[PDB]
């Protein structure tokens, strides 16, 4: 439903800055007024403030004043948010909004019904590491237990996301790609294990897609039973 | 009919309801809304963000009777803010539903004959100021005053013409009723400011040099009187006099043979520099006419720049810092005035006594700045304080407002009087028309 | 400046049972709004002017206020409804949101599949080795996974993790990680992972021995 094109995610060294775009289609005679969100998980969902295109005169949060800076473009008519000083405090998913009317004639009928996809930020120190694979295959051990899982092990990246696919997503069910956890070393890591029927170990081939935008890693691990 | 007259006091009791309204009125308690604003058209209240803000008609309008119950729009968006189309302009607004007269057809011919009588006057300025440096016959010190009063009013008519060519600059944009009305808006934020400002400058030099005419006009009756010249300046000593060419000692220019030339040069006796100290005095003559202006135009427009330069700076509703421009204009129409007084009771003295005649310069002078002086400085007096005294010189700066459209040919008044109706360029009309034949 | 407090924090519904969601304002407002979030994707318009909904949200669905206190209530509650709702001020600047309220859906309860696999011999060359303990499709989340390398009880070594509720089957799946040392690892021999959970009638024990497989 994200109507707002927004820009690429970020990963950015603490104490710099940062600059996304949000383009907009062409925005509508009655809604102009790009509105910047912030979703830190666990912090909930923030406000940040917005910039009129037409005056390109923004209005701020007092709480994110001297922290974030909404400009426009006159000819591409693009919203603009950069973030100075930036620290672990502000890594987190940032949304552009606009707001849709629901009923012009009575007043009070709206809501942010633009959204962007979100620009996530992610200040760290941490350089982007790439992940290496592993298979999550049993002790070939199972006398017929007529269900049989394995899997991979995405381990040591940085930043997230890692896409987990099975079989070049011929295999969709039985599927769990767990959510990364960050490792006391300070990189992520993730399972993605499939429970397929015992029988089907020695005779189905399971190919398991990883990939990692930001390191540009992509890797295909066939997971065997030793 | 529709008065042009009528329109506007009905306008300015629309602004009555207005401000009374958008001052008596509670706060929605809504914290977040769109502020309750005039137009300079309709009279706008607070919106609720979100809404479609309907407000009937101005019954100022003449054909506001044509279109009743009123359907002029504004729009109130969630953020809190009208909404706006194009932000260097005014914002959104549908006059659509309120659209077509007599009192435009009178407002179109009174802006005719300014512009017209601005037009004429500039081109008879210009070409005055032309005739007065063009003949070298006519570099003297008393012309050089009046050429000083021409540029006040030389730089006024153009003034309106930099402001006039904003109006057509804007309005140039399209075709819209709406944008006809926000064209004037767009530029009574930008243009008007510097513009504005040197035109009060140009009225404070008109009245300032005016001053010095009068003062000129004194010091050129009060005149043992010596005299001078302009071409090589040789100094005629009257007590020494010039018996060499046959003249005794002890002899006024004044009774010095028209049937004389300058001993060192050769020309004229029409050419004589005046009193030798008229050549000094120029400056302090100068130094009036241009040096006091500046020292009460820039303190006002200083301070309605670090205190209220909202609407070109027009608007003097909070505080009357407008004195600073009024009171030395008045001052000078006092003494202006007094001058006038002053110069006729001397005049009928000197005339009575045989000790001048009317066929002089300092006469023939007198004719004309005692003709400027009481018409440009009439209204500057008598309103001045008598109308400051209470809140109905608030209904004279609208019959003000209409003078000045009547006001644009003083221009031409200052440029007849001072060089067509002078007797010396008509014999340099007549040296110049004797020239070809 | 004003502050949305929601509560609870995350709620479990079982279908058909009636969902209440609140939302406490700290200063009273006019209107209130909620956005329903899936994971996955952007926050959506959900509830506008307090009680009014958006274009294609079940009927079941009531946003009901006044002042501070506002509520987001379903009715015929449905597996489609499960997801974070955070409620919103238009009122003043600036604009405030609500914690948002997860909202699951309770189901029969489930007993985890478990199993264990031993790390990669590609991994005894990285100089570490993790061991995983997969539970799959238990219902409720809470389940106990407790590693015992030689028959001692690990702690602090692994860090468990847990999908999201099934599309599907309203289940859940989780994994540990026993992150180990190779030379940690090549000391003991039986790895074993103690599974409790509500579903299960005893701790099932899915164990290996070290490189014996
Ligand atoms: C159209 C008008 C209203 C301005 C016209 C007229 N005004 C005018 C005429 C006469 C007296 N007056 C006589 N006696 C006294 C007294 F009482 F003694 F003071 C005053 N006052 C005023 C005027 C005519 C001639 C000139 C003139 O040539 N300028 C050129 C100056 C020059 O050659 O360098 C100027 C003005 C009528
Ligand atoms: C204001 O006018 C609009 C049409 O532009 C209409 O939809 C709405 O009902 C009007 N509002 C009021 C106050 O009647
Ligand atoms: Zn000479």
């Amino acid at each position: 439903e994200v109507q707002l094109q927004q820009s690429g995610p970020e990963l950015v060294k603490p104490g710099a800055s940062v600059k996304m775009s949000c383009k907009a289609p062409g925005y509508t005679f009655t809604s102009y007024v790009t509105h910047w969100v912030k979703q830190k998980p666990g912090q909930g969902l923030e406000w940040i403030g917005y910039i009129n295109p037409y005056n390109d005169s923004p209005k701020y949060n007092e709480k994110y004043k001297a922290k974030a800076t909404l400009t426009s473009d006159k000819s591409s008519s693009t919203v603009y948010m950069e973030l100075s000083s930036l620290t672990s405090e502000d890594s987190a998913v940032y949304y552009c909004a606009r707001i849709g009317y629901f009923r012009y004639d009575e007043g009070g009928n709206y809501a942010l019904d633009y959204w962007g996809q979100g620009t996530s930020v992610t200040v760290s120190s941490a350089s982007t590491k790439g992940p290496s694979v592993f298979p999550l295959a049993p002790c070939s051990r199972s006398t017929s237990e007529s269900t049989a899982a394995l899997g991979c092990l995405v381990k040591d990246y940085f930043p997230e996301p890692v896409t987990v696919s099975w079989n070049s997503g011929a295999l969709t069910s039985g599927v769990h790609t767990f959510p990364a956890v960050l490792q006391s070393s300070g990189l992520y890591s993730l399972s993605s294990v499939v429970t397929v029927p015992s029988s089907s170990l020695g005779t189905k081939t399971y190919t398991c897609n990883v990939d990692h935008k930001p390191s540009n890693t992509k890797v295909d691990k066939r997971v065997e039973s030793k | 009919t529709v008065s042009l007259w009528e329109t506007v006091q009905k306008w300015r009791e629309y602004r009555r309801q207005c401000q009374r309204s958008l001052t008596e009125d509670p706060p929605p308690a809504t914290d977040l809304f769109c502020n309750r604003t005039f137009d300079e058209y309709a009279c706008w209240p607070d919106g609720e963000p979100g809404s479609f803000v309907n407000v009937s008609c101005p019954w100022y309008l003449p054909w506001a009777s044509s279109v009743p119950q009123g359907h002029v729009y504004r729009f109130c968006t969630a953020e809190g803010l009208w909404l706006q189309k194009d932000n260097s302009s005014l914002p959104w607004r549908d006059l659509s539903e309120c659209e077509e007269s007599s009192p435009e057809e009178q407002l179109l011919f009174l802006y005719i004959i300014y512009t017209v009588g601005y037009a004429l006057s500039f081109s008879a300025l210009v070409i005055a100021s032309a005739i007065l440096l063009g003949f070298r016959h006519l570099h003297c010190t008393r012309n050089y005053i009046h050429l000083n009063l021409f540029a006040s009013f030389i730089l006024r008519a153009l003034c309106v013409f930099f402001k006039d060519a904003a109006l057509k600059w804007m309005y140039s944009t399209a075709a819209q009723q709406h944008q006809w009305d926000g064209l004037l808006s767009y530029q009574d934020s930008l243009a008007c400011r510097l513009v504005f400002l040197l035109c009060q400058y140009c009225v404070a030099a008109n009245y300032y040099w005016l001053l010095v005419e009068g003062v000129y006009l004194y010091t050129l009756l009060a005149f043992m009187k010596k005299y001078t010249c302009t071409v090589c300046g040789y100094i005629y000593n009257p007590e020494d006099g010039d018996p060499d060419n046959g003249v005794n000692p002890g002899t006024d220019f004044k009774d010095i043979p028209d049937d004389w030339v300058c001993p060192l040069c050769g020309v004229g006796k029409d050419q004589f520099e005046e009193v030798e100290e008229e050549q000094w005095i120029f400056r302090l003559y100068v130094a009036i006419g241009w040096g006091v202006p500046l020292l009460f135009v820039v303190p006002w427009g200083i301070v309605k720049y670090l205190y209220e330069d909202e609407g070109c700076w027009t608007r003097n509703s909070n505080m009357n810092y407008w004195l600073i421009i009024r009171l030395p204009i008045l001052f000078a129409c006092i003494v202006n005035f007094l001058i006038f007084v002053r110069v006729i009771c001397i005049v009928v003295s000197k005339l009575k006594a045989n000790l001048m005649c009317k066929t002089d310069i300092a006469f023939r002078l007198a004719k004309s700045t005692l003709t400027l002086i009481p018409l440009l400085c009439t209204h500057e007096v008598i309103f001045a304080f008598v109308m400051d005294e209470h809140a109905r010189g608030t209904l004279r700066f609208i019959k003000l407002f209409t003078d000045l459209s009547f006001t644009s040919f003083q221009g031409l008044m200052v440029a007849i009087l001072y060089c067509f109706v002078n007797n010396e360029v008509q014999l340099e009309f007549r040296k110049s028309w004797e020239r070809w034949r | 400046q004003i502050v949305l407090t929601q509560s609870p924090a995350i709620m479990s519904a079982s279908p058909g049972e009636k969902v209440t969601i609140s939302c406490s304002a700290s200063s009273s407002v006019s209107y209130m709004y909620w956005y329903q979030q899936k994971p996955g994707s952007s926050p959506k318009p959900w509830i506008y002017r307090t009680s009014k909904l958006a274009s294609g949200v079940p009927v079941r669905f009531s946003g009901s206020g006044s002042g501070t206190s506002y509520s987001l209530t379903i009715s015929n509650m449905e597996a489609e409804d499960a997801a974070t709702y955070y409620c919103q001020q238009f009122h003043t600047y600036p604009w405030t949101f609500g914690g948002g309220t997860k909202l699951e859906i309770k189901r029969t309860v489930a007993a985890p599949s478990v199993f264990i696999f031993p790390p990669s011999d590609e991994q005894l060359k990285s100089g570490t080795a993790s061991v995983v303990c997969l539970l799959n499709n238990f219902y409720p989340r809470e389940a106990k996974v407790q590693w015992k390398v030689d028959n001692a009880l690990q702690s602090g070594n692994s860090q468990e993790s847990v999908t999201e509720q099934d599309s599907k089957d309203s289940t859940y799946s989780l994994s540990s990680t026993l992150t180990l040392s190779k030379a940690d690892y090549e000391k003991h021999k039986v790895y074993a992972c103690e599974v409790t959970h509500q579903g299960l009638s005893s701790p099932v024990t899915k164990s290996f021995n070290r490189g014996e497989c």
